[PDB]
RNA sequence: CCAUAGGUUAAUGAGGCGAACCGGGGGAACUGAAACAUCUAAGUACCCCGAGGAAAAGAAAUCAACCGAGAUUCCCCCAG
RNA sequence: UUUUGUAUAAUGGGUCAGCGACUUAUAUUCUGUAGCAAGGUUAACCGAAUAGGGGAGCCGAAGGGAAACCGAGUCUUAACU
RNA sequence: AGGACCGAACCGACUAAUGUUGAAAAAUUAGCGGAUGACUUGUGGCUGGGGGUGAAAGGCCAAUCAAACCGGGAGAUAGCU
RNA sequence: UGUAACGGGGCUAAACCAUGCACCGAAGCUGCGGCAGCGACGCUUAUGCGUUGUUGGGUAGGGGAGCGUUCUGUAAGCCUG
RNA sequence: GUUUAUUAAAAACACAGCACUGUGCAAACACGAAAGUGGACGUAUACGGUGUGACGCCUGCCCGGUGCCGGAAGGUUAAU
RNA sequence: AAUUCCUUGUCGGGUAAGUUCCGACCUGCACGAAUGGCGUAAUGAUGGCCAGGCUGUCUCCACCCGAGACUCAGUGAAAUUGAACUCGCUGUGAAGAUGCAGUGUACCCGCGGCAAGACGGAAAGACCCCGUGAACCUUUACUAUAGCUUGACACUGAACA
RNA sequence: CUUUAAUGUUUGAUGUUCUAACGUUGACCCGUAAUCCGGGUUGCGGACAGUGUCUGGUGGGUAGUUUGACUGGGGCGGUCUCCUCCUAAAGAGUAACGGAGGAGCACGAAGGUUGGCUAAUCCUGGUCGGACAUCAGGAGGUUAGUGCAAUGGCAUAAGCCAGCUUGACUGCGAGCGUGACGGCGCGAGCAGGUGCGAAAGCAGGUCAUAGUGAUCCGGUGGUUCUGAAUGGAAGGGCCAUC
């Protein structure tokens, strides 16, 4: 519905991204989640609420 | 491949891959041959001459697939591990 | 105004009492916890009860609420 | 004549060592962020064509 | 005006027919796609021009691949 | 003949006689059978010409992988109980 | 004088009956309309198929017309009989 | 349309109820004779029998085994004025 | 008057008359790959198209929609 | 009203009696002004209604004259047709029986005649439905295209402001 | 460099004028005893018109086609996928244009964990204060709640509140369930790295069951896997994803 799709990109040098959905209207703030990076193999901070 | 009008099996499944261009010029030599090469020396020619790989073939490989007996000198062909041991065990010589 | 129903979900008891199971086997695919998990039985996310060790299925009635457990006897 | 291969079937099935055919799983091209990673991880390896369907496949692929 | 157009005469050749094969100029649709329009049928049917006992093509501004082959045409593979 | 079901008042046939409908070619798969057998077999063509040559090729003896590549293993994966 | 009036030839075809395996694949008999006109007729010519021609009915184009006839594509196709 | 709601005659039992013993009754079962399929089993061994058990309705359809026709070889043979 | 030759002759078609509209002549328009031809050896009192349909009394309001005619400022807008 | 469903509207005229006809009213389902409105003399093998005359149209048919029909001689078809030793009823039955069951009736064979049945004959129902059938027709369905139309380049230049 | 002034020069733009291309279905002459045509002279028009290629617009004038199925005949109406209950005959499944309802999402907390807590309603007392807003006590028992239908669940709470958080992880997966298949679902455990907790442990989303779309074609990021002489590249593959 209204809830958009975003890419959580990795803070390490890799291009690896998780992908998910955000309500852009009610939460306009960016979304930072310490997720797992399998190219670095380490839990790195992910950014970019699209 | 007509299932009534349902989307057929060869058309509801995705397609994968590509064709190599290079696997059509590689070959795969057993050890049952190379007693057939007339010489005790094995190159791409000496195999082509023995009607065993084909004229278009550029790469060849000497897979363990059974029972080398005579001492054979393999030249310029890739040899697998097990068949390196089998060629070198029955006299034999592998240079590249 | 009517004429619709969902597809039948095929719930129920898949392995009955005394029936020998392997580990991992689903015993009761069900909807709440009509049957609860007992010894060597796990309860999945959709309240599917599955054999966590090998053995025999044991339906029992335990506890102060007369709940229907499902154990597995080691066999 | 000589039998023509159903050509878009050759791009989708590949013959194996004992005559069965492997194929890539469906459902893993797009709409993907809605799917669990357990689905997607179980759809990546290639799979054998089942018993029902080998008749159709062998009919479409007579040289492979 | 010179001259060209035109006119008259003579010499040589052509014209038309013919079954298929051949080269070229044009060129469908039914059909198949379980509908249909891209696609197919198919450069097929047909129409037209021209030629020969055959025609056409043909003597690398061609391939190949760091080795080489050596014009065109036809057949069997390559290879569904 | 078609049908759930035809004496059916459902279809067909006035009768006789003659003709009248699962073929042919080329590929592929399985069964039988024959030859040879880790090998089998040639096509075009040459031709004393159904012989004999012709093994170009095709199929099989090795798979895995999208592919490079590896190879009785291989792919997945950083690595696999 | 008159797309004037009555009415034969001439052109037509309103009604009825017969006929309907007819005398006739459209007629006969008894009445009927026009009958100097936008009439009728002979002989020749011209227009052609998505085309002609049409005082228009989808009428007519060789007893064929919401697309002639012949030949070909062609054994079109027919999940239907 | 005609009795026309026992098939009919006809029945006061030839109706109904209860009990019992008879008999009729099918391509069922049995008897006698025959053929064929599938098993098992001692030989026969390349199969037949002293056997022996059991099976044999059949549409779509699958499997197996045959007869006839015309033509070629056997056949310049063998029948035939 | 004409029409469904062969089940419909009619209120239908036609018609004189009316109106609208196009057309300045190498006319519009039509047949025609084109040449050309008809329009017409005519010239706007003519010709083509469309509707209505002798005559008499008349033909009212609506330009928002669709079309046509006219305008060129601005927006958008192809090949290049 | 060629227009009006309700509707045989209501009133009037004609008729013994009038769903039609004529006149009128107007509540015009759903007239109406050049897809013309309303009148309209004459005309019409035009539509509707009334009357005089006339009559076999009819009450209700009768007789007669001819041509067939019928008999004889000659010639000599056709559609149809599984086979027939081809009755009624009542019931059964693929549900409307010459063929089944029960029963009743009926010597065998023709000729003239009638047409109730043989789901009679003729024509692979024209209606209805179906077919991923066809054809023509329409349109602001889709896709094209002829035609008309727009600009660029070509054919296609100079001399001055 | 910025900004300006004069000249020369280099090119485009526009308007007037011109004759020389082209048009002439104007006149005259000739081929020619010819209203065709061609040539000549001249007049008029004249870079226009016209035609070719390209291009926008218009285009039933014409052509090719499409215009669903279910359906107690077809049309009209309704429906078409997914979830819940009943029908459904005490395993599963089970039809009808049978009876009833819902979905085409929401959520970065409404997920994970740790620690804690327990509802509805009614009665009584009490400032504004009321049938019903807060307080206190009692009865009561989950008649409540569960992000949204219904069913099954839920107190060990799956309900309610707070602290810290990202396991809403990545690669796999014994074994099962469920479908004709495509597919869908459940999953202990293994490896890597993480959160909460003192720890045992729990966490691969949410109490569960709806919240959806195959393939092709193509877009974006990563990975030399390929890369038609060779080195690259383009394109393709693979992984993620739209």
């Amino acid at each position: 519905g209204i809830r958009e799709k975003i890419k959580l990109v990795s803070s390490a040098g890799t291009g690896h991204f998780y992908t998910t959905t955000k309500n852009k209207r009610t939460k306009p703030e960016k979304l930072e989640l310490k997720k797992f990076d399998p190219v670095v193999r380490q839990h790195v901070i992910y950014k970019e609420a699209k | 491949g007509f299932e009534g009008g349902q989307m057929p099996l060869y058309r509801r499944l995705p397609k994968f891959g590509f064709t190599s261009r290079k696997a059509a010029i590689t070959a795969e030599i057993r050890l049952s041959d190379l007693a057939k090469v007339e010489g005790g020396v094995v190159d791409l020619n000496t195999l082509k001459a023995a009607n065993i790989i084909g004229i278009q073939i550029e790469f060849a490989k000497v897979i363990l697939a059974g029972e080398v007996t005579t001492p054979v000198t393999v030249r310029g062909l890739r040899v697998t591990k097990g068949a390196r041991a089998a060629i070198e065990a029955a006299g034999g010589k592998i240079e590249e | 105004r009517n004429g619709r129903d969902s597809e039948a979900k095929r719930l129920g008891v898949k392995r009955f009492g005394g029936e020998s199971v392997l580990a991992g086997s689903i015993i009761v695919r069900q909807r709440g916890t009509k049957f609860h998990a007992g010894a060597n039985v796990g309860c999945g996310r959709d309240h599917t009860l599955f054999a966590k060790a090998d053995g025999k299925v044991k339906f029992e009635v335990k506890g102060p609420k007369n709940r229907k457990f499902i154990s597995i006897e080691a066999e | 004549p000589k039998i023509k291969t159903v050509r878009g079937a050759a791009k989708r099935f590949k013959k194996t060592g004992k005559g069965g055919f492997k194929h890539k799983h469906a459902n893993l091209r797009h709409i993907l962020t809605k799917k669990a990673t357990k689905r997607k991880r179980h759809l990546r390896p290639k799979a054998m064509v089942s018993k029902g369907d080998l008749g159709l496949v062998i009919a479409c692929l007579p040289y492979a």
